[PDB]
């Protein structure tokens, strides 16, 4: 936890994030196969 | 999310020796008690061990061994174990004694076909070839006029060349109906032409044509390659006796007529021997002298046995294995004469005899187990013991032969494995040689 939380707070003042739900209101999943 | 796979290709079929994988020796040459799918027979498996050293030594010509012992003792299985222990490279030629009785060539010569087939040869054939799309085809003529020389233009992904060629290659191209835009391959050692079809560059020039088109060949037009050929001396003996090779009317005709065998002259084998001794001395070749195995040898004619004297002494001849299953039998073709193993004493001095034992009940169980896990079937302990019980009364082969009939009854009433009641029921349907001979001798008035 601790080291990652500091590395996140280095990035977060100059990196954006979303998760695809801003468009997966309109779009369906990948059907993924092995 | 999803996982996918497929497989529905059928296995190789299971067969009466497919559990044999080798002699099952240790490094001292002793036999392991049960290994490589075999059991027992150590006094024979050790001896076969010395014979697979003998084959792999290459040194000897015409050494011969006779596997002798009752029916069901594994003599063919041990000869297959030798074949598996040599691997694919060394030729093992199987034969059955009654195969010598050809209707096309004398018995005495059918053996020489097998002797010459059991010597293998490996060759670096440095072929050279022309291939490409034919962009041009133009013949050239000489005085009384007729063809004399040929221009063929070939193209490939890596270039084009305007070749100058022999008029026999023009006759060969005309025979194959080759035209401009065809993709062809020419073997320059042999004059042989293969027309593949028109180049894919033309693939829609018609709405219908009989052709299947092909892609433009890669690399240069004229090239040589180091083909490795595995071949027997017999395959040199026969190809020179009725040649399909070359491009002339006579070879093209002789390929179509009925391919009768012919009694090959010793002088031709003299030429093949002189030829292959040059290929070995050039270092082009390797020789791989292998094995001829004659199962059921005991019904070769006294003609054949008396020929085998001269054959096994020849400084050319392959190593030989025989099998026999006969007592003090009368030798076929003699009517008067009785000898061990159905073999004349005159030949019996020339063979190292390997003696094959009968099985104990405790070896029957172990073969039957190894057989069941080869047939792909599961068996309970009292059921396997009942096949062993039957094997004491009847014979080894019969106790093996009851397995899959019982497995059908098992799954016909929904079970996963053979139980004793399935073996016990099967024994009521399928009689054996002994039990059938009883009812047949009782009812003998009616047959
Ligand atoms: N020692 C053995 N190890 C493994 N299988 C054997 C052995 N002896 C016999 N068998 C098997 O039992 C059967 C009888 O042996 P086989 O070689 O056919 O006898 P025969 O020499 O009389 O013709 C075959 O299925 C064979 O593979």
């Amino acid at each position: 936890e601790n080291q990652l939380s500091r590395l996140h707070m280095i990035l977060k003042p100059f990196m954006l994030r979303r998760i695809k739900k801003d468009v997966e209101n309109e779009l369906s999943d990948k059907i993924e196969i092995l | 999310k999803i996982e996918e796979v497929k497989s529905t290709t059928k296995t190789q079929r299971i067969a009466s020796h497919s559990h044999v994988k080798g002699l099952g020796l240790d490094e001292s040459g002793l036999a392991k008690q049960a290994a490589s799918g075999l059991v027992g027979q150590e006094n024979a498996r050790e001896a076969c061990g010395v014979i697979v050293e003998l084959i792999k030594s290459k040194k000897m010509a015409g050494r011969a061994v006779l596997l002798a012992g009752p029916p069901g003792t594994g003599k063919t299985a041990l000869a297959l174990a030798i074949a598996q222990e040599l691997g694919s490279k060394v030729p093992f030629c199987p034969m059955v004694g009654s195969e010598v009785y050809s209707t096309e060539i004398k018995k005495t010569e059918v053996l020489m076909e097998n002797f010459r087939r059991a010597i293998g040869l490996r060759i670096k054939e440095t072929k050279e070839v022309y291939e490409g799309e034919v962009t041009e085809l133009t013949p050239c003529e000489t005085e009384n006029k007729t063809i004399s020389h040929v221009i063929i233009g070939l193209k490939t992904a890596k270039g084009t060349k305007q070749l100058k060629l022999d008029p026999s290659i023009f006759e060969s191209l005309q025979k194959e109906r080759v035209e401009a835009g065809d993709v062809i391959y020419i073997e320059a050692n042999s004059g042989a032409v293969k027309r593949q079809g028109r180049c894919d560059t033309y693939a829609t020039e018609f709405d219908l044509e009989a052709e299947e088109y092909v892609p433009l060949p890669k690399g240069d037009v004229h090239k040589k390659k180091e083909i490795i050929q595995d071949v027997t001396l017999h395959d040199l003996d026969v190809a020179n006796a009725r040649p399909q090779g070359g491009q002339d009317i006579l070879s093209m005709m002789g390929q179509l007529m009925k391919p009768k065998k012919t009694e090959i002259t010793d002088k031709l084998r003299g030429e093949i021997n002189k030829v292959v001794n040059k290929y070995i001395d050039q270092g082009i070749a390797e020789l791989v002298p292998g094995v001829l195995f004659v199962d059921e040898v005991h019904m070769l004619d006294i003609e054949c046995f008396t020929y085998l004297h001269r054959a096994l002494e020849s400084s050319i001849a392959p190593i030989v294995i025989f099998a026999s299953n006969r007592g003090n039998c009368v030798i076929r073709g003699t009517e008067d004469i009785t000898s061990p193993h159905g073999i004349p004493l005159d030949l019996l001095d020339r063979v190292m005899i390997i003696r094959t034992m009968l099985y104990t009940p405790q070896e029957m169980k172990q073969i039957i187990k190894i057989r069941a896990q080869t047939e792909g079937i599961n068996i309970s302990e009292e059921a396997l013991n009942h096949l062993g019980e039957i094997g004491t009364k009847t014979t080894l082969r019969y106790s093996v032969q009851l397995l899959t009939p019982a497995n059908l009854l098992a799954k016909i009433n929904g079970k996963d494995s053979i139980e004793k009641e399935h073996v016990e029921e099967i024994s009521e349907l399928f009689y054996d040689a002994k039990s059938s001979a009883k009812i047949l001798a009782d009812q003998q008035d009616k047959y």
